[PDB]
């Protein structure tokens, strides 16, 4: 008969009124359930009191808090309203670098994990440059080159990059519309020797993340929160016993 | 709680002179080789956050964990030359094996300190006050 | 799956729309990101819980916010609206201080970096006055001399001044527009082995540093932090996966 | 205040070699056998909660305990191969009788951790800071 | 490219735009800069997003705020709009002391550091009191003399007192006009081993000190903040780099 | 140049514009004055910044906290809106006790200090009753006399007690109007040796005390804090530098 | 400040052998008799609230105190049957007199705990950290 | 700064067989004489309140003083009939004489306190752990 | 960083009987000469204030300075009669050269103390816990 | 994690009788020579601004660093003469080389203090509380 639950959370999502399929959010830090309800009172007068007699209910709300600590593709499309574009790993052959281009200079180029980099000089005779001019800052995981030096016979300086740029996902800001996600939360409280919990919320409309600290200072993981409203199911039986908005199943 | 399958392989005896010392303030006179010299700090802990979660009220712990250096080979009060750039590819081999080389881990981050590890030295020889953090 | 992002941070001035050139914005302490939206609410009334059962995203912004311990000429033009000034050593040869001077007055120079001071007496016959009479304030950093004494047959009052002066760099308060800049911010994740993380954002328009402590107390180094709004750009494609605010590349 | 009922089935003379050994720094060289090895932490408090009360003015008192693991078994600077490997059916034979094993409890949880409890090596032959909660 | 600066401020009072002599304003533990700008935004509605897409600028302000330990007369001219008021030392011959005085009376004079304190009887033949019959509290720092007694044969009561003051400087409080300083910043930041910087505010507008605590508690020293406004001056060049509210100054 | 105070404080009130007689307000914890000021603000718009460019006082106010941890009646009158009433020790013969008492009832007096307690038996013959039949608690400091018994034979029960009380003082609650007084704070500034420093303000308007918590827990001695406003003085010189509101004197 | 008036019949020479032992770490393998065995643990300190008055800066001041039980009749390393099924009613005496019963008090509560006083073992024979309240 | 000139008779050698004792833990045993056994706790300090005042950053300090009772006569393990009974007068004299018995004080209040002074016994013959105020 | 230029004068060889007894519990009983006894108690630290600067992360540092006396001579525990009331020519002389005498002085304010600074005694003979400000 | 490259020139051997002293309470009456004697006091952590950064949660971690002055010639109670005055080119030389000399430093500003370093005397013979900042 008390609470301390540690547990997963599965969310499926809502397109359409058609069911999703459940995938796990990874690991979560906190989940939290609030209600608000708004109540309309009267009061009566013959005791000379004008005291509170009488109160019904005109308003019903939910609201869930949720901090998880995955940065997944998978969990960034849910909370940054994105949608994942998958990039498949190749070549490039004819790259033209920026002209003009003397020691000290950084190139970006415009794509990530860069291997076996070549830089073919511009004449009609093609000319690979030596590898030994030229350094890859950040293993090329961000894709810049920089300049050590150059021949004394300076050569044309527009140049032509070939080179291999490996898969990657990648996520927009803003580029999928207000998810709906049915929660599945599934709970082991160790007050009663790992009883299970279920708790089943059927419909749920979520809020962007509000804060994202890139660089983080501390021993602490970084930590996404959303919030979110627990709508209200228009399928489901009215007068059922599992309601319209969420239940708990406890087996005893 | 599985660190030891990595840890088995972390060590590797690397005194070959030292025996049994235990080793886990220093001698810098009369130690037999330059073994690892492992040193404690502290801790680091915290709630209230995506570490702590429900059940058994366990959250992702802070551990703190430092080495001290024992070579005196090439820097015996004549010159810093020999100390720390010899030990530089030794520090790197440290810090990558006793940490950043972890088992399969979900909830264990390990974390590693390549850099920003600052040591000052001190009683004429050598004193190297290493800051890397453990996570777990 | 985890995050703890240590990285660094390239900055593109736009104008007129045309990409600039990156550079990069020196150390950086604390990068966040926040989103805010706006949603209008449905309620329905048939269940007589007069609760929330629908609503829609009517607002979409993002806010970020950086911390920069450079107070390099090049992130000052950046963070308080102004452009370089760059002065090139030179030297002065008949500037004249203030009359009436007495001992112990302070003259301040127009120049900094003084050096090879010389004063020389105004009189048919020029005689430079002796240089144990006057002295050189904070080694003539700041362009101040003091007086030490003058000849007991008082010298002409109006002096000429003649020394060198070294380059500098200034910057003006509030003489350039509103800069509009792209961010490219390349991490690495510890907790993934040190995986690494780019996180591109296409246009931001940057608030004025709020508050600049010249006089420091403490341990603490200085630290200079601007916010600053992700706008929409409207250059890049409607439909594309990437969107029109900020995108993540993650490799794997 | 009742645990002792079934405190006296918790605790069954795990060491046959060790005889009156008072076990709960440790030797890791002379040890007759590898005894549980209680340690003691600390303990936690707190009230303005659903632990305190009325009259009494108690609470639901956080209590703190951890044990220490003593093998040196097929691990004597070899290798941590048998050292936990061994001890995960014996972990999880300890942490169920010496913790999550209470009687008819109402305000005494007696909180168990079966995971999450992070240990580190040091000494050079075993050391193992358990991280378990009582909450009684 | 790190700063932990340490220096003098120098002040130059401007009255009627005529530049003043510059000062040292003594010692001074923390100063502070904020910059505020008001922001009139666009919104597109054409993604369906109604989100920012454009912005820019109507208002610019800054302040400075300024902490001086210094209690100087100079300093409390310009922090209390008062002005300084020199009292030469002098002598008083015939001040006339209050009447019925009686024993444990206290009287006040009107100057300050007396000393050579003489009480001439009222009578045709003049006869200096005892000064065993008087005590001077504080040493006289205050003006306060007490009785101590007086001789069985009452004498005349109303009393001649003559003594020596020594000179003051006094300011009063709102005597003065809103003064207009503008701000020489010298500096040295460590973090570069010294290097200098300079700070140039050509128009400030301070703001009376908040508080003054006369009576302190504890080991701090008695703090004196000021406020200001940087107005935008009008005689320096529009088109010029160096702006019209201020410039730094870095030798590099 | 550096502060730390420690001093009395001299107040002397004014009625009807005359000077009264200063007196000493006794020990003091802590004093502060704060000035505020109200400013209009005129703004440029040639330069495109719409910025502040002009700004004028229209306010001028003071205020003035003191903590003192003096109860005197003489305080009290001050802080209280008080006058200070003394009522000389005097003799009760007459007084009539409550009737109907029995064992167990407590008797308060009308005055406090009561000594020589008698309490005279109504009857044809006059009794005094045996002293160990009552008890004086509290000393009769709080004037509370506690029956013990009575004899069996029941006398008659009312009573007629006289006794001897003392002399005290007492202030009444909001019994007099607004004082106003002219303050004198004479420290002595420890920075510098103990330097002499005089700070007057002319008229000055108090409020009444805020808290006076009667029980006190800690160990912390009762403090008074009473806050006022430094009002305009139309006696003073207007053209004289020593202003209307305040001035201050350091030798040197 | 009038305790010892119930003091004086609160103590009442509890332990038959022991003589002159001054009792209040435990040897638990020579003690002649089962002394009450109290200790002390701390105080409790607090402002700002009924328990502070006026003059005298006085307040009711929280105050600890706390037994240790030392039987070791019928548990001598085979179980716990007998170290508290018996204490039981000795315990209930102990806080019972010890404590609870207090003189005429006034501002002098003299908190009593009959339960919700949890207690450990350790050491392989007899641990009782007991947890009450003075008050006083 | 002038408490010695009554503290010169506040102090009157109070025991008659103890000599060159530097009085100010207690034996209970082999105690000469019942001497006054004046104990220290600790101090208070506050500052931003009427106790700061301006130049010198001094307040007015608060200060604790306690005293132990040795009386050991009518109580010898038998009952506390006799120990504090008889003290209650010796102890109005200590807490009169020594507390509350000051010069010409103006910012020195001496603080004293008649009552709400809790003791507690313990050591089986009188413990007497005074709370005292001195403000100075 | 300048006061030894005063502190030159401020130190004098108080005593003319004790040498080389590297002054700064007492004795009280064997001591050859009323030696000035200095004594150490802590610091004072504060920053945003006008204390902290810009560079070099300094500020106006409060420092603690105080003194013990040891005279016992009119005062060997017959009463507090010459043991203070000789004192305060001699504490005044103390307060104003050990302190208050500083050199040209711009951030080194050398607080001094004249009154305000109460002292208690205890161990029978003489006890002076003198408070004094440094600042510097 | 760089400083050695300058440390191995920041130490000369400044004494040139002490050997093997393991310099970093002093004697002041049988020292051989006048060595640095360098002194640690602490250290500066602090998070939430531009001193913490991404992943590995570090920071510009503020360090403490002073030193210990050791003349005694010229100055042997006799006056503070020759103690500090030949020390300040001295105290110049060693608070210019030991700090405020850095390699190239990125995030390591090693911070240096010329002036605004209050030191007291005491013992007799000489004290120097040096207060320095390193913040690496």
């Amino acid at each position: 008969t008390y609470f301390y639950g540690q547990g997963e959370i599965d969310a499926a999502p809502i397109v359409n009124g058609v069911l999703g399929k459940w995938r796990w959010i990874q690991d979560v830090s906190a989940m939290s359930i609030q209600l608000a309800v708004e109540k309309v009172e009267h009061k009566e007068s013959y005791s000379g009191q004008k005291a509170l007699v009488r109160s019904f209910p005109i308003g019903k709300t939910a609201t869930v808090n949720i901090t998880l600590h995955s940065i997944g593709p998978d969990n960034l499309a849910l909370t940054l309203y994105g949608k994942v574009v998958a990039k498949a790993a190749g070549s490039v052959t004819g790259e033209v670098l920026p002209a003009d281009l003397v020691a000290g200079d950084v190139i970006r180029l415009a794509n990530f994990g860069v291997s076996e980099l070549v830089i073919t000089d511009s004449a009609s005779s093609p000319a690979p440059l030596d590898p030994q001019y030229y350094a890859l800052r950040a293993d090329g995981a961000y894709g810049e080159v920089q300049l050590l030096g150059l021949p004394t016979p300076a050569p044309t300086q527009p140049f032509k990059a070939a080179y291999e740029y490996a898969a990657t996902k990648q996520v927009g800001m803003f580029t999928a519309p207000q998810p709906t996600v049915a929660l599945r939360y599934k709970g082991i409280n160790l007050a009663e020797g790992g009883a299970p919990v279920i708790v089943e919320l059927y419909k749920v409309a979520t809020d962007p993340l509000q804060e994202l600290a890139l660089i983080s200072d501390g021993n602490t993981v970084a930590g996404m929160q959303i919030s979110g409203g627990i709508l209200l199911d228009t399928s489901k039986p009215d007068t059922g016993d599992l309601g319209r908005f969420g239940r708990i199943i406890q087996l005893g | 709680f599985l660190e030891p399958l990595l840890i088995e392989r972390i060590r590797s005896e690397v005194p070959g002179l030292a025996i049994v010392s235990g080793v886990p303030t220093l001698s810098e006179q009369d130690q037999p080789a330059p073994s690892a010299y492992v040193v404690y700090l502290g801790d680091e802990t915290g709630t209230g956050a995506d570490h702590q979660g429900g059940q058994r009220a366990i959250q992702t712990v802070g551990q703190q964990w430092a080495v001290v250096l024992v070579v005196h080979y090439a820097d015996s009060s004549n010159s810093g030359e020999g100390a720390r750039r010899e030990a530089g590819p030794l520090l790197g081999r440290l810090v990558k094996a006793l940490t950043g080389w972890a088992p399969a881990i979900d909830v264990a981050p390990l974390a590693r300190s390549a850099r920003q590890s600052p040591a000052t030295y001190a009683s004429g020889y050598l004193y190297f006050p290493l800051v890397f953090t453990a996570r777990f």
